[PDB]
């Protein structure tokens, strides 16, 4: 439904829906490297498992489930290669807070995406706006976005899906709580 | 053979100048490019990409809650919700923007913008807004009267989610350019109060969005003042040792 | 429209290493790994303004154009008669990477017929050469969101391709018996540069070369 | 009848600075802001001759063709002994309006990217380089009737716009231990000169470079 | 009736008149700034105050009333441009005599235009010879006469209409007294 | 590649030369000329003014 | 007769540089090359024999 196809192009369907997150009132954000998600977890994982070298594109649907009284903006950014930095120190990143899986990571300082850009002009990505007084859903497509024709996605992220609240939840009531479901499908599914 | 005299001018290395090199491993094929989806090649349709302003003008208001103005069920009639200053290289809303960022490289602008008003409030939210703009010459109306006597649109946001309004072509540097600001204003009044069902929040948000149009210029890159040359960065002889 | 071209908005000259040696015979053992000669890996992350400007697209693919303008002071010592200064011959070499680095003025690796060299003299139009592009993948990747080894101690961010390689420069002539000081001015000027994916620009100063970490 | 063309008439190069400096390593805190480089804002109201015969023209649209002829002159002091003119390096920086402007000849803007520096040495053919056409308005305003800045306080006569650029020169070179004393010629000849709107000459010696009072 | 039409080109019909000056044996001369004056008194002035840019082009008419017994000589000089200077000091002219108004100003060292230049060499300019002999009337038109295509009237003056008496007005009783009416009409009445 | 010799009179700075200079701060559109009324060509029809 | 300037990197010996060179010893008629049998152009032949 009006899905966006990033940069424009166009290049099976298993759709793994992730577990639903919790949008409160102080959330800040929820983030997931797509390579290192998605895998482990099912088919496209034991191919992963199985092969050095894999073809993608992905399709990522955003669901929220919110009633008429509730408000807010939501931000869906897909990043592509979002190295992110540390806070206040000048060693790198691990690779246990780099690889969160399936799980995925929440954003500490969502106003400068963990990288020390500006959340304002995050826009330049391919990206999509969830208000919730007009539309629940956004639909992603992303390209395969690498310089060479080959990589290993047990290593190196290709994309990272960002959703960031730029305007909180709010109600009357304020025990507020809106679930938001994400789904990720592969494309072509080549494994090799 | 042939016979040469040197020009003035000559044996020069000048640092802007567009002249074959000889090249250092000859015979060695670089990889083949493929091709990558997305290219840029001219910076213009970068700055047509539209991008958040801090329309919350408050010195208090940090981080993420600079990025939104809230309208209140207490705002009241007749209140200056928010003032946009339209002075590109200048510090305010517009400073950390995508056009903001990329102008700032450059040392004369000129072009027309588009400004675009998101309402994040509840679907049943109502009420209405007026957006006034002022041309550069001339003072940023302070009530809704004086307001209303200049060119203005009035925003029902209870059935419209989004607003864009079109600033005429302006060209930044005649307008002073250190004349030894004032480029114009975009305001917004509360036509009426903010009407919520009780269940319902009271207050609603408010956010905005620029970018240029197709007729922006961009002429003398300069050097950009953002960021500065840090003493040292903590690994910086590793690549001398 | 053609000044807010790719193209013309990072191609500019700028000076990226600027390093002085000292040259006098260093009879005794001291100032090792510098005696004699200057040694610089070929990077862009080094200077804060040029950084930046390329850290606004993903991928980028381009040739660069090294220009080595170098100067002679009087030796701040010594007899004061100016005597003159000498017409001092220098080697530029390029080593691209999986080659070997030469680690003393009087190293045979100098000698090299791999690698390739640039002979000039102090009193000549600065020496300039231009570099291909020589990565494995098809542009370089300003970021990289992974880690460069197989095993987990790689480092974050640092992507094993790239690398363009290293840049020596010694002077050629034997210890004259008055040492001098040699002050390098290196300028790198992207050619024929192909962007892609444009990202937001960077605020927050850098705290770090290797990394993009912030202090918010 | 080609002779008197206005191109012909007008493009005639002339010094327009005659300005020296001094070089010698100022260990005390001495002569700021000229202790080893001059700077010029580019103007043609400095001499009397070329501004009568630019004031014929309410507007004018040209190229600066920009000549530094620099001469070295043996320190008029210390040891006699000719032991010769050292090869100094000279930099040459073209500062466009809404740049910055050096103060001292370390400051980090003789580094920057976007000004355009011409490098040249003090035994080689004059460097040369043209400045184009650098006017926000279709032409120059040799006369302006008007106050710049929307203060009553603006100047008059001055226009904002125009004002070409700053014109920056410094030695490249670490101070020698032997200071010397460096004369920089620099010459102006305008190119494509297009004229509009002739005026009376003028009598009356000038008085000011701002304005154009007379003593009557 | 036979207009000079300054430069050679051709680009509504207030003709605001101005006050008349008196021509007396021993005047000076009289100066007006055009966009300095022709404001603040009429549609044209409300328009320039509130638009930051306008177009012009003006139509100047300038007449004297004598008989066939007064004699003298009138040259009506519009000056492009025309920066005054000052006398004896080296500081600038200041806001206060320079925009003088609808009243104008009088010229005290008409011999060099209070510039420097030469009033010999005055006629470069477009001009009209008004000699009270064969004629009593001049009507000069004005183009753009502008580096830019747009100004602001209130700190620039585009033109600076001059009127010398080059001979002295005379009659056979020293009480001589001419008047000079000097009439001005926006062209193309632009505001923008 | 292609054999030269040095003319006398080369490298020398002659005031008055008409020769193609390098651009300082070239691919920088200067501002387009637009039409202002009166313009001299030639410096004759300036001295045809009485 | 012809006005040039010098570029910079002129009067530099580059190692890896294709310029023709000054024949020495000119006018002198080298042996005449014969068919000798097998003939290496490619080192990628040479790297196909197992």
């Amino acid at each position: 439904a009006n899905y966006c196809c990033a940069y424009g192009e166009w290049p099976t369907d298993r759709f793994y829906t992730l577990r639903s997150v919790k949008w409160e009132a102080t959330s800040t954000g929820w983030w997931w490297k797509l390579p290192d998600a998605l895998n482990n977890i099912g088919m496209f994982g034991q191919n992963v498992q199985h092969h050095y070298l894999y073809r993608s594109g992905f399709l990522i649907h955003v669901q929220c489930n919110a009633t008429k009284f509730h408000q807010g903006a939501l931000l869906v950014v897909a990043i592509p290669e979002h190295q992110r930095g540390a806070h206040n120190t000048t060693t790198s990143p691990g690779f246990d807070d780099i690889m969160k899986g399936e799980a995925g990571g929440t954003f500490n300082h969502p106003y400068v995406l963990d990288d020390g850009t500006s959340l304002a002009c995050a826009t330049i990505f391919p990206h999509q706006w969830i208000n919730l007084r007009t539309n629940n859903s956004a639909t992603i497509v992303l390209p395969w976005m690498n310089a060479a024709p080959m990589d290993f996605p047990l290593r190196h992220n290709q994309w990272t899906l960002a959703i960031i609240p730029v305007v909180p939840l709010g109600t009357r009531t304020m025990s507020s709580m809106v679930p938001i479901t994400v789904s990720i499908a592969p494309m072509c599914c080549e494994f090799n | 053979g042939v016979p040469t005299y040197l020009l003035p001018g000559s044996g020069q290395f000048l640092t802007t100048d567009d002249h074959s090199s000889a090249p250092v491993l000859p015979c060695f094929n670089p990889t083949p490019e493929m091709h990558i989806p997305g290219q840029v090649r001219n910076m213009l349709e970068v700055v047509q990409v539209e991008s958040m302003m801090e329309i919350n003008n408050t010195e208090s208001a940090v981080g993420m809650e600079r990025l939104k103005v809230d309208i209140s069920a207490l705002t009241d009639v007749d209140q200056l919700l928010f003032n946009i200053p339209l002075d590109i290289q200048l510090d305010g809303p517009l400073r950390n923007t995508l056009v903001g960022n990329i102008s700032r490289y450059y040392t004369h602008w000129s072009g027309s913008l588009e400004m675009t008003f998101m309402f994040c409030g509840s679907f049943m939210a109502t009420g209405k807004l007026i957006l006034c703009y002022t041309p550069p010459g001339g003072s940023c109306p302070t009530t809704r009267e004086t307001a209303m006597l200049g060119t203005h649109i009035v925003w029902d946001f209870g059935l419209q989610s989004s607003i864009t309004l079109i600033i005429p072509w302006i060209s930044g540097s005649h307008y002073r350019m250190f004349n030894n600001a004032n480029v114009g204003y975009v305001t917004c009044f509360m036509q009426t109060n903010l009407i919520v069902p009780s269940e319902s929040s009271d207050t609603c948000s408010l956010i905005g969005f620029i970018a240029a149009k197709d007729d922006f210029s961009l002429r003398l890159m300069r050097d950009s003042p953002d960021i500065g040359q840090i003493d040292h960065l903590h690994g910086a002889e590793a690549a001398y040792q | 429209v053609s000044e807010t071209l790719v193209e013309n908005f990072l191609s500019r000259a700028a000076l990226v290493s600027k390093r002085s040696f000292e040259y006098k015979d260093h009879t005794s053992s001291t100032a090792q790994t510098d005696k004699n000669f200057f040694k610089w890996t070929i990077n862009t992350r080094s200077f804060v303004q040029l950084r930046r400007k390329l850290e606004l697209f993903t991928y980028l693919r381009f040739d660069a154009e090294i220009t080595i303008l170098t100067t002679v002071a009087v030796n701040g010592s010594n007899n004061n008669t100016y005597v003159g200064l000498p017409d001092l011959t220098l080697q530029a070499m390029f080593v691209p990477t999986g080659a070997l680095t030469p680690e003393k003025q009087d190293s045979f690796h100098w000698q090299s017929g791999s690698n390739a060299s640039v002979f000039f003299k102090i009193s000549d139009p600065p020496a300039r050469m231009t570099i291909p592009f020589m990565c494995i993948n098809s542009a370089y990747s300003v970021f990289y969101d992974g880690f460069a080894g197989f095993e987990k101690t790689g480092l974050y961010g640092i992507n094993p391709a790239d690398t363009i390689g290293n840049l020596c420069v010694r002077i050629v002539n034997e210890h004259q018996p008055v040492g001098f000081t040699v002050t390098v001015r290196v300028y790198m000027k992207p050619k024929h540069i192909k962007a892609w994916a444009p990202r937001p620009p960077r605020t927050l100063p850098y705290m770090s070369i290797a990394n993009a970490n912030y202090k918010g």
